[PDB]
């Protein structure tokens, strides 16, 4: 990965995601996120990431 | 028959009526500071807490 003054922007589109079977996996240090539920990140659908 | 505008009164009563309703069902699609001003999403977004 790049340096934080240089971070690597990318686009996601035109995929069917899974964020369920990313979830679940305990390999990460934190996960805190603002604005919706992680639970329900498995219903809504967004148009690009 | 022929001159109009003589009936400015009830004219007046039926416009009042009909603006004040228009208003308050206008009135609810305002944010009032949330993130949505449908409730379908906010429940169905975010964790209830
Ligand atoms: C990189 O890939 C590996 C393997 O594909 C991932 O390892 C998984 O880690 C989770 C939680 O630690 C386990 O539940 C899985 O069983 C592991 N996979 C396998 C095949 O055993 C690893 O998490 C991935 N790393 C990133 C950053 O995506």
């Amino acid at each position: 990965f790049a340096s934080v003054y240089a971070w690597n922007r990318k686009r996601i589109s035109n995929c069917v995601a899974d964020y369920s079977v990313l979830y679940n996996s305990a390999s990460f240090s934190t996960f805190k996120c603002y604005g919706v539920s992680p639970t329900k990140l498995n219903d809504l659908c967004f148009t690009n990431v | 028959s022929s001159t109009a505008s003589a009936l400015g009164k009830l004219q007046d009563v039926v416009n009042q009526n009909a603006q004040a309703l228009n208003t308050l069902v206008k009135q609810l699609s305002s944010n009032f500071g949330a993130i949505s001003s449908v409730l379908n999403d906010i429940l169905s977004r975010l964790d209830p807490p």
